[PDB]
RNA sequence: UGCUUCUGGGUCGGGGUUUCGUACGUAGCAGAGCAGCUGCUGCGAUCUAUUGAAAGUCAGCCCUCGACACAAGGGUUUGU
RNA sequence: ACCCAUAUCCGCAGCAGGUCUCCAAGGUGAACAGCCUCUGGCAUGUUGGAACAAUGUAGGUAAGGGAAGUCGGCAAGCCGGAUCCGUAACUUCGGGAUAAGGAUUGGCUCUAAGGGCUGGCAGCCGACUUAGAACUGGUGCGGACCAGGGGAAUCCGACUG
């Protein structure tokens, strides 16, 4: 007979193939569409999770409660240190897909790419392209070189540039950046090479690809949670305490007749460490690195027009289980995927995006730089030195 | 104009909160929640300013024995306010208030949440202290 | 966003920490933690516990 | 090598528990070929086993 | 060049993290045991019973955080193995793990 | 050895058994 | 993910952070009182000072470049 | 001779079952209770190592609400010792009754009361209790252990067995 009351389904199967994801950084799926009106820019960035903290700031929207008030925020602090260029590909439009038609390093590759292409970098001769590089120094392989980028200009229709991350500027234990194919939008392709070609062998900061009150796309892999129960992984119902075999589970599975246990139906296994792409992130803030002048260095990073105080946004005994934020960042509104340290794509909105919170510019009142590693409740290091007084130490 | 935030609420179906207002009630049963739509297995919950059906559980012998209408005023289970604060009360309360809104009594004992007293405004007008 | 000290401590509150607490006769009353609300809840002095800030003023430290 | 009948023995001569029967680490191939009670109470005048202490429960 | 003997503290609060209640003190062991293993490639460890008592010393649950330890490298008496080199785990009373560096003691 | 004498029936199904029952 | 550009991780130590709440010892004409000697001396929970002290803090916290050793290795396969 | 029982007996076995007695310390406490220890005994109950996934099994803990869960307060939890009050309907006048409901409880320093032997007094001796007061602690004190949830009715059987 029927199911006796109606009830939504527990999980989506949108998401279904539940596995661990096959890539540890974000794939973007799917690039904007340009139009040739725009100039020629980047559509993707790559950063790192390093935390999170609350902000402050007035709201200005007409008609809430909250207009004209103080709230507070949640966001998370993405460590954006800045991409270098060492690549192009351009993509031909086919019948059957999009094929990958050529594609064109650079003449010098840093170690630290050089690392993405050794499974045991310390066994290794380190030999990666060392015949690739003797195109550059020649007549002849600088000739096949242009015809390569004239054979671009003709054929291809998607121009992707690779960068990757400057992994040594990081907190991180790691050594080896993570490449990454960011597609050029912008004019005409063969303006879009010229100023691809341009920025080979380049920095590309985060200022160059985002702005501020910007909602983007941020694109990774979910924090990871193990082989985990249908009450954990679907969220069921827990059946009652009298239940003999157990109660964390799924008691009917199906009806008799499909003989087969259906795709739809709530088994247990691999919960979290999926790939997600979740929209529309406010950018808060870009913030600036540490950065030495006059001698003295300046890094009042969490520094606003109402705070006036020298704090960077580390916080006290700086962010647990990440290191130091020394360089640019992004400070985006909300929560974002991920565990921390982890490797998080980011991309401009595919959407037209055309709200009143949508477009709503941000003035922020106080960035918090209280400790995380327990319940802090100083703000700065001087701060608590005048507060606590001299102590036994000292 | 500006409309209610979504608030912890912790009263669901069964709580007796106590009267707070001078009908002669002292409980108030909550039999359901005004504006609940419900899920499969889910208590109507009722937070600050929720209207509310109750019922006199004592009090006079005159208020007993019916479903009265009432508004949820103070709430024990904490909830953040929009700038950020988490607030709480010394116990629950409610007062007893007909369908448009009025209160069927005169004055209101202890405080009022906000997030009731801007909904509501008989009751804030009644209100003593306010949050 | 005006900053405000603990009932319990005195310590100064940022707008995100802290749960604040009304009793029914009035009297509003803002903790840091939940340390100084469990301290206050009990009944206890802070004029008699070590790092508060009543303590400190009282003991001449 | 084996001192369990040394050990069952020396219980028996110091009219004790085996609990309290100190054989000596150090000299084991003396005591493994006594054999018998009146070795044992030989090895018991050398002083190679020794009645231990009883274990203090003080009453103070 | 061989034979050497030198201090360590070994923090064993950080190597006993996590385990049960009646598996400290023999983990505890373990970790000493790998120590020595680690900071002298002998495979043969010796770890003193005056040591075995110092990290029993309160119980099967309770082991202490730090604990001094001389790590002597020795050359093999007969009874001749596998390993040329022996290492020797000594017991040294300490009042304060406070600025404890690793001191090479010189024979 | 002794060999074992076969298998000690000491019966469950029946009408004393609540838990495989049919119909009826 | 990491495994010699005098570099790299590790260990230990030192700082930062933080958790609890003020250690032992000493001192006290502080201590309900009591005992003994002709004011002094013993017993005494507790209190005050030293002392936001003591202790823990990565084992999956944050910076050291202070000590100390270690690290340019071992094995199995793979060809257009 | 020996075992005399989580291995010498009976349970198809070195089987968590069964099987008749004797001896019986210290603390705490009303206690031959529970918890810790000495004498005596033992090696964790037919194996070890490494990790700490789901589902278990056995313990716990949970904001706010409080039986809305369920056939059904099933299970868990509340209460729990002692002392001082206080104790209802009904009754076979025995009970109900630890009814119900309250207060107290630590440590320390004192005070009072409660006796023997010798020659209304004097000396010399020894026991545990009980009551009261001061001071003191972050209101904490039957601090672990031990240890009644209660009330109003209806049916059936008087009861113990
Ligand atoms: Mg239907
Ligand atoms: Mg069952
Ligand atoms: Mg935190
Ligand atoms: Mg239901
Ligand atoms: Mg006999
Ligand atoms: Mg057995
Ligand atoms: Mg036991
Ligand atoms: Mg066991
Ligand atoms: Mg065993
Ligand atoms: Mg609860
Ligand atoms: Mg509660
Ligand atoms: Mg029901
Ligand atoms: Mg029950
Ligand atoms: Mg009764
Ligand atoms: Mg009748
Ligand atoms: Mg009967």
């Amino acid at each position: 007979s029927h199911r006796k009351f109606s009830a939504p389904r527990h999980g989506s199967l949108g998401f279904l193939p539940r596995k661990r994801s096959s890539r540890h950084r974000g794939k973007v799926k799917s690039f904007p569409k340009d139009d040739p009106s725009k100039p020629v820019h980047l559509t993707a960035f790559l950063g790192y999770k390093a935390g999170m903290t609350h902000i402050v700031r007035e709201v200005d929207r007409p008609g809430s409660k909250v207009n004209k008030k103080e709230v507070v925020e949640a966001v998370t602090i993405v460590e954006t240190p800045p991409m270098v260029v060492v690549g192009i590909v351009g993509y031909v439009e086919t019948p059957r897909g999009l094929r990958t038609f050529k594609t064109v390093f650079a003449e010098h590759i840093s170690d630290e790419c050089k690392r993405r292409f050794y499974k045991n970098w310390h066994k290794s001769k380190k030999k990666a392209f060392t015949k690739y590089c003797k195109k550059w120094q020649d007549d002849a392989g600088k000739r096949q070189l242009d015809k390569d980028f004239s054979s671009m200009k003709k054929y291809c229709q998607v121009i992707r540039v690779l960068a990757h991350t400057q992994m040594r500027l990081l907190p991180l234990r790691q050594k080896k950046a993570h490449l990454m194919e960011i597609q050029v939008n912008g004019g005409t392709v063969a303006e879009k090479l010229d100023w691809a070609r341009e920025r080979l062998e380049q920095q590309v900061p985060v200022s160059q690809v985002f702005g501020q009150d910007e909602m983007i796309d941020v694109i990774g892999v979910t924090k990871g949670k193990g082989y985990k129960g249908v009450t954990s992984r679907w969220h069921t119902k827990k059946l009652p305490r009298k239940t003999h075999r157990g109660l964390r589970k799924v008691a009917c599975i199906g009806a008799w007749h499909p003989a087969r246990v259906a795709f739809s139906v709530a088994r247990a296994g691999q919960k979290g460490y999926h790939h997600r792409t979740e929209i529309n992130k406010k950018i808060y803030k870009i913030g600036q690195g540490y950065l030495i002048k006059d001698g003295k260095l300046i890094k009042n990073n969490a520094s606003t027009d109402y705070d006036l105080s020298d704090k960077s946004i580390n916080p006290l005994g700086g962010f647990v289980h990440y290191g130091e934020v020394t360089n640019d960042f992004v400070m985006l509104k909300g929560c974002v995927v991920g565990t921390k340290k982890r490797v998080l794509t980011l991309r401009k909105s595919l959407l037209v995006q055309t709200k009143r919170r949508a477009l709503e510019k941000i003035d922020l009142k106080f960035i918090d730089t209280t400790s995380k590693f327990g319940h802090g409740r100083f703000q700065t290091v001087e701060e608590k030195k005048a507060f606590m007084g001299p102590l036994k130490k000292d | 104009s500006g409309a209610k935030f979504r608030i912890s609420l912790g009263l669901p179906v069964g709580a007796v909160i106590n009267c707070a207002d001078n009908t002669g009630a002292k409980n108030l049963y909550i039999i359901s929640v005004k504006g609940i739509k419900g899920r499969l297995n889910r208590l109507p919950a009722a937070g600050v300013g929720d209207m509310v059906m109750a019922t006199v559980k004592k009090g006079k012998p005159e208020l007993r024995k019916k479903v009265h209408p009432a508004v949820v005023i103070r709430q024990r289970k904490s909830y953040r306010r929009k700038d950020g604060v988490f607030l709480y009360f010394e116990d629950n309360a409610g007062v007893i208030v007909n369908n448009k809104g009025e209160m069927k009594g005169s004055a209101i004992t202890g405080p009022v949440a906000k997030e009731c007293a801007d909904l509501w405004p008989r009751i804030a007008s009644n209100a003593g202290s306010i949050a | 966003m005006k900053v405000e000290l603990c009932s319990f401590s005195g310590y100064k509150i940022y707008p995100g920490h802290g749960r604040r607490y009304a009793r029914t006769d009035g009297k509003v009353f803002q903790f840091l933690n939940a340390k100084c609300e469990s301290a206050f809840l009990s009944k206890r002095n802070p004029r008699q516990i070590n790092w508060t800030v009543l303590y400190r003023r009282k003991h001449k430290k | 090598s084996m001192l369990r009948l040394q050990k069952r023995l020396a219980s028996s001569v110091l009219r004790c528990g085996k609990k309290k029967v100190w054989l000596d680490p150090n000299e084991t191939n003396e005591i493994a070929n006594a054999n018998s009670r009146q070795q044992i109470r030989k090895l018991i005048k050398d002083g190679l086993i020794i009645r231990k202490p009883v274990t203090v429960h003080s009453r103070a | 060049n061989e034979v050497v003997t030198r201090e360590y503290t070994i923090n064993i609060h950080k190597r006993i993290h996590g385990v049960g209640f009646k598996k400290r003190a023999p983990r505890a062991l373990k970790e000493i045991r790998k120590f020595a293993m680690k900071e002298m490639g002998t495979p043969d460890v010796r770890i003193d019973t005056r040591l075995n008592k110092a990290v029993w010393a309160k119980g099967i649950r309770n082991v202490p955080y730090r604990i001094r330890v001389r790590l002597s490298r020795k050359r093999n008496e007969d009874e001749d193995s596998p390993n040329k080199l022996y290492t020797l785990v000594t017991y040294v009373p300490v009042t304060t793990f406070k600025n404890l560096q690793t001191v090479n003691v010189d024979e | 050895d002794p060999v074992p004498y076969q298998p000690p029936f000491l019966c469950q199904w029946g009408r004393h058994q609540p838990a495989w029952k049919p119909l009826m």
